[PDB]
């Protein structure tokens, strides 16, 4: 019901700045959070960040803390994610997702209803 | 007999653990649910929520309760259920609820010689359910509940609905005055949390709003003060002292719609779609009062120009509200 | 020793039940009851009900706690009132009632040689009355409290005043919150009322309450009779006040109104013909009447004014008069009944 | 004596199951019941029910109490219903009910040494009717209340009234203020659900509306402002800046009749017909401020047909809302 | 060493009796009491009470409690204290209490060798006081706190306070938005019932209004209103049909006044200090409008009496209304 | 199997006090927390609290409990917990709350081989916390949430968060519609009383007015008006009659908008700081009236100086008013 | 009191098409939901499907799904049945009927009160 | 986030009367109940008295019971001690500070968040 589409891959060297982008439509009022992953070349996702949807909470994962911003639109609908100091182990695939409202913790993959077919980004040396 | 029943109840509860689970090293256990709604009462923007009424059912099967020498199907009484098994069982957004206790606890309980145990409640949920207000009051509202466990994860409890066309009735007995009914769907999700894996059922279905009395508050006293704000133009400027006061009383009664018919109102930060109504139509008796103010700048000037204004008048007021309306009930419809 | 008197608790509980009221199949018991009134509560007119708090207290006979002890007085535990019997009281208008579990449940037993108990509790009860609204606000009516027993009919049970009949029920001094009402006197009563069950007894306790006149007078009556008065002294005004006393005279109605609004706001719904609504619309009749006094010059001063100084100097001296000789027939009819 | 009833009483108990219902495998149980009401407190039309305050009794008969060397007819204390077997009994249309525990919990329980029971209560119960408002206020409501067994079907249990001119009393002593009290009926049914066929006995009784006060909240101010309307027609046109202050504030009265009579009212999506009655008075004093909108238009053109226009009007408005009433006034009564 | 306590308190509660208060056919136990507040919730003008939570403390000394083998001072869980003997303490001038049962039941028992016990509580109390509004709002309100024995007479039990500087502390936590916190008094008395004398210890402090608000509510507008109706001595009369129109709208606020402002108000029969106000400021609009009314009876018969009335004008009204603020402001301070 | 475990369980009971906590002589017990937000329902100004519902979730270590032999992960039922030890936990700044029991009481035990002890809960609070309204409503409120034990001493008893990057979740579920949430605070003291130093964890958050909502309510009146107020400049003085008809209006409208807006508003003594601009709004309209008094007195002297005035007027009031918006709109922000 | 009437029925062949419907007469209010029968000359009585009193709420059997529609409206208050895949098996005297509010099962024929009688409907191939 | 000054002391002979100044600066709405201090040279550091942040009340020691006054302002919002009837035994470095809502009895000292730098009172 509610369809999902991002932006914004490419190709940096090492320590760049890059910055992501995902589209919504539809219902999107029954689905308050948005998150992101990246399914690794060998193994499965892990989480990176999630936003309230009044904008206001952005809470992060262990790795990524105070290393990546992420913020908030509610006019274009859109997600914004600025990447900044990157590092050879972020070439991965990061997928756009909505939860429901009473769906559970914050940090799994199962829980996801919709999903955006990401973009492969890599970084050199 | 009276004699075989009492000696064989007490050998099913002579040694019968309370604390433990059916199969508890085994397989998990196979619960099924089954709802009846009585009635839905009140559903309150301002607190967003709502409270319904529901017959509560569940199955599962037990075989520390096997009884054999009895073709009948038994009955028991409901002091019976603080000594035998109840999966934990609750719901996820509500805000209050209770059991009703009127002469007894509204409990069943039911056996069967295999193990079947049926178990009945009554239970009044004052279940909370968020609010769009954007197309207020042409809106299509999805409230919704929804079922869990609270101990017991995956491996251990097993919730199903008993047929997607079943397990649900009581639908047309439901009477809101102010909504309407419209469709009926059953989740079941595995849901988890920083423990485990927890199963959920959940109960959704819509509401629509019965349009046809808001015209009655809202939009007629707004239709008319706009063909009231119109008398000026066939009133000939000889009372020029008395056409203001129609254009400081129809300004009035905006500010009152604006502020009296608010009472009857819920209390959002963002704008409802009533609002950009109520500012349309304050903006055209704000403009008719701005009739007359540029009349006596230039009147003294010529009244030829004066002479030509209501030419120039009810030639567009009642265009731009009629393409104003135009705009309006076709944006949302 | 506390030792001695356990041995003569425990041997006297032995073989009790509570389920049996003493003399079962032998001769009548007979209950005393007192009533100690705290703090009366207030009143809610729409709702037909008034909040008591009361020290409520019974006293019985028994044979089967007799015994021969050294302290012959003793107070005790809460819970020995489930352990043994006592007789239950309801209340016929009783809508909703609170025995308080504060830090204990506010209970007491006191036991003699004879078996004389004494089973005291703290109850607060809203309980309801009807009213009869036909001469508001100068009623002067009764909310009763009747109680009786049951479970138990006559042939088994008999409700018996402690005191006399006098000094039974208690008031308190400075409890009485009346604001709005004011407290008259007390009477109390027995009766035998016949229901499907059993024929039973009952208990009655009126109240008698007067309401405080010296507020709805400045709070309705005043701008009434100003608005009446601010009526009636324009006469004097002129009358070539052409546009002017146009204004005047819708305004005079207008405050009629909202004063109406304002004596609407706060007076509870009835079905009835109440004696304040029998005095707004006489009051209200009158900027209603004296309009047309000034409304008929407009058709009529133009045509001839020659009239107009027959008539409406009459004016001065008849709807002044005619209002003062109402409010003297008004009074005289509520104050003494 | 003292002696014989205390064992008389234990052997009554010694081995009694509470688990089971008597006459367990044979014929059903005929339970008989009885209503003394108390009062009716308050009807609210917002909330769509009404409380009352009822004497509840029941009859049946177990042959598992049968004493016989006693002739008295018995009587107890109510701790002992939490021994002994009670049919479940539930209210179906109520919405929150309870049991006075003043002093105790009251309720009774006699004895007789056939195994007649008697089990008296005394219930507070606020129940949810049902209510149409097409003809407000002058309506006739049918509130009911209907009475369940919850766990036993009817091959254990029998519903049964104790004679139709009994077992309901204490009907005079109803005294609403707003309504009145008409009619008695008594119904026993067979109601089928899901699980099984279970018996009913259900009170109904009429509500009339006390019509004779609402002619002074809502008539007699419309009545007088269709007379206040016809103050212009004898009004020379010499105070034509005066006359339109009339006809400002009469349209500006039924607004607020619209608003702050509303204030003392339910809320139904429905047309109510007082509405369509604020409906029809609101017209005549927008068309006779219409009046003098077609004066000032044509008057400059000749006086002679302004001069005919007061013939035209006060022989129209005193019949037209003449008619208007006998149209009212006699297609609802 | 876990293995010595078990069987210590097991000592402790064999043949420990509950039913019986210790000493009890000698003297009389010495119950000392501690009071600690955490905050006051609200004051109600119009239910004449108010809400406030308190850490409640008692000690007393029972030699059937004595431990002798360990060193230490204990502290034990609550469900003990359904096992000991507590006294009975209630609140007087209470409406409706409870005790927090958040995840348990908020009492602490804590033991000493010699047998004093210590017994908290946590308890949010509804206590109706009565107010004198005589004065209102420059007022001084003096509600109390009263606590008793139930059960046991002044021969059994005996209340103290630990200390007059001691044992009601949390002082300055308290923080009224409306009022202000004065000063404290304890109170130890013998107060005789009908039975027998009990004891009584009692809490009582001062409330003094804030009285820097309601100049902005009240006293503002009907400041200016006074001086609104000063403006007609400055206007020459040839707006003598435009005079009446301040005169007509000022004794009309006040009437708003008399009752908008009413809204906000308690309701007391008795007359209110700011009552007597609102009583002035409306006879000197009412006397001002009483100015043109002797103005156009006699203008016709001389100008010369009506060019001197605002000489005798503004020389009468700012000093009756400046004087009539020293009889008000100074009677009451 | 069945059988090893129902022994097992016994085994862990025979003889296991439950009124003592464990390691009684030893060390303190060190237990952890974890608290999970589901929502916050509301927040009143009037009576300065909040209502939140949460999971509430604790971790201890007991040597009494330890099993052996089963590999597995234990669960157990409810009904356990009144045959266990658990800590006094209570809640300080709360005014009422209780545990939700709709089909059960929502309590969790879980058990592991070591003696690692789960405790799960599901509790509605509602806290008060106080309110600072100088800055209404372009405020920032800290309202905050203190956990204690309540009988044990910190010798005993040692609270610790799970990790300050753990142990508040559900931070983004939070939906207020008028506030906002901004940042998160963990807290550990040891606050001592006059019995002994006892341990607090404290939670803690901001809360930022979402400002998009009162221009359409206090502002774009109050806006207006003082335009209105500028209508009379523009007015040639032959309505002098008439002008001050909308002078007598803007300063009621003022009125108006002191009163009927004051109904949607908190009660405070200290003054607002919409006050003082609802204070500033209304001294020009005030002043805009006098603008009139000073044209009557010396009109009649010369019209010349009343040519001058509205060169004067409309120089003066289009920028005081927009200087007092810079005054108001940079103090705050 | 309330008295039902059946009218609109005929003969048609196999593979048409018939539309049936009920009117109704009485103290309406507390008869919220309507409901309709069949009755087989060789069978019992069975249900087929009912309707609410808004009129936006429908239930039907599952054999007898897909092949009609249940509508209702306050013209005349009258109940509409409409039509789709005439199969011959369905010769039936069918009936109309309608619930009291808090009257129980909606599938079940001794739970109505007032049976309308009326049209058969007579199909053959 | 509170920062706060001492000004007032210095070197007074017995028999003297003066008043100090802690210098309420920073937000103040968190920390309502404030007091003072004193600290003998030796001998550890304890409790004088404490007032109410809106005026209404205040708390002394049982030993200097009614001997000093606390000030209170809602101008600057700083507070200040007047007092009479010097004490050779009050010779004290003095200190004042401030606490949370819930944060305890007012006579312990670690109970409280925020220091200044004290002056040195000397009885000469």
């Amino acid at each position: 019901q509610v369809q999902l589409q991002e932006s914004g891959g490419g190709l940096v060297q090492a320590g760049g700045s890059l910055r992501l982008s995902c589209a919504a439509s539809g219902h999107t009022f029954n689905y308050p959070i948005m998150g992101w992953f990246r399914q690794a070349p060998g193994k499965e996702r892990e989480f990176v960040g999630a936003i309230s949807w009044s904008g206001g909470s952005t809470s992060y994962a262990d790795s990524v803390k105070d290393r990546f911003t992420i913020s908030r639109d509610n006019a274009k609908n859109t997600v914004y994610l600025e990447m900044n100091n990157l590092k050879p182990e972020d070439t991965a695939v990061y997928y756009c997702a909505a939860k429901g409202r009473y769906s559970g913790g914050l940090y799994y993959p199962t829980n996801y209803d919709y999903w955006g077919q990401g973009t492969q980004v890599t970084v050199s040396s | 007999n009276m004699s075989f029943v009492k000696e064989t109840v007490d050998k099913l509860l002579k040694g019968y653990d309370i604390r433990l689970r059916p199969d508890f090293g085994g397989p998990p256990v196979c619960v099924g649910m089954n709802i009846d709604i009585a009635s839905i009462d009140m559903v309150s923007e301002v607190n967003m929520d709502y409270t319904l009424t529901m017959y509560f059912q569940q199955y599962w099967r037990d075989k520390r309760l096997a009884y054999s020498g009895i073709p009948l199907n038994l009955t028991l009484d409901n002091r019976v259920a603080d000594q035998l098994w109840v999966p934990d069982t609750y719901f996820l957004n509500d805000k209050k609820s209770f059991v009703h206790g009127v002469t007894v606890k509204n409990r069943m309980i039911r056996l069967h010689p295999d193990g079947t145990v049926l178990y009945g409640l009554r239970i009044t949920t004052t279940a909370a359910c968020m609010m769009d207000l954007r197309r207020y009051p042409l809106d299509e509202q999805n409230c919704t509940l929804e079922i869990e466990s609270y101990g017991y994860t995956t491996d251990d409890i097993e919730f199903y609905w008993r047929g997607g066309d079943k397990a649900v009735t009581g639908v047309e007995r439901i009477e809101l005055p102010q909504f309407s009914i419209v469709e009926h769907r059953l989740v079941s999700r595995n849901v988890v949390f920083a423990t485990g894996a927890y199963p959920r059922l959940s109960l959704s279905f819509r509401l629509k709003r019965n349009i046809g009395y808001f015209i009655l508050q809202t939009y007629m006293p707004s239709i008319l003060i706009t063909i009231l704000s119109w008398v000026s133009f066939w009133i000939n400027y000889d009372a020029s002292a008395a056409r203001v006061a129609l254009g400081i009383t129809t300004v009035l009664t905006m500010t009152t719609i604006n502020t009296h018919l608010r009472e009857t109102l819920p209390k959002i930060p963002y704008v409802k779609a009533i609002d950009m109504y109520l500012m349309g139509c304050f903006v055209f008796v704000f403009l008719a009062l701005l009739e007359y103010a540029f009349v006596n700048y230039i009147f003294f000037s010529q009244p030829a120009r004066a002479a030509a204004i209501d030419r120039w008048s009810r030639i567009v007021f009642p265009f731009t509200f009629s393409l104003f309306n135009l705009v309006y009930w076709l944006y949302y419809v | 020793n506390i030792t001695i008197f356990t041995r003569i608790l425990d041997g006297l509980l032995d073989g009790y039940d509570n389920r049996l009221r003493p003399g079962l199949g032998e001769r009548i018991t007979q209950v005393r009851t007192d009533i100690y009134v705290t703090s009366f509560g207030p009143v809610s007119d729409t709702e037909m009900e008034y909040t008591i708090d009361v020290f409520f207290r019974q006293s019985w006979k028994d044979e089967r706690l007799r015994f021969k002890g050294p302290m012959q007085r003793l107070p005790l535990n809460n819970l020995l009132a489930s352990k043994i019997w006592t007789p239950d009281t309801f209340f016929h208008n009783g809508k909703k009632s609170i025995a308080h579990n504060m830090t204990t449940p506010n209970k007491l037993l006191r036991l003699e040689d004879d078996g004389t108990l004494l089973y005291t509790m703290r109850l607060t009860i809203s309980a309801e009355c009807p009213m009869q609204l036909e001469d508001f606000p100068m009623d002067a009516h009764a909310c009763p409290l009747k109680f009786g027993s049951y479970a138990y009919p006559n042939s088994e049970v008999v409700y018996v005043w402690t005191n006399g009949s006098t000094k039974s029920v208690v008031v308190a001094e400075d409890g009485s919150r009346l604001n709005q009402y004011h407290l008259m006197g007390q009477t109390v009563g027995t009766e035998n009322i016949s229901t499907s069950t059993g024929e039973y007894t009952i208990m009655t306790a009126h109240f008698h309450l007067k309401r405080k006149i010296g507020y709805f007078v400045i709070q309705t009556y005043l701008p009434c009779i100003m608005t009446v008065i601010l009526s009636q002294v324009s006469f004097w005004l002129n009358r070539e006040s052409v546009p002017a006393r146009t204004v005047f005279g819708v305004t005079t109605v207008l405050t009629m109104t909202t004063l109406s609004i304002s004596a609407r706001n706060s007076l509870p719904k009835v079905a009835y013909a109440t004696a304040m609504d029998w005095f707004i619309a006489v009051c209200y009749a009158f900027v209603f009447s004296a309009l047309i006094e000034f409304a008929t010059v407009n058709y009529f001063t133009k045509s001839q004014p020659a009239r107009a100084a027959k008539i409406d100097k009459m004016s001065r001296i008849v709807f002044p008069v005619l209002f003062g000789t109402f409010n003297l027939v008004y009074w005289a009819t509520y104050l003494n009944r």
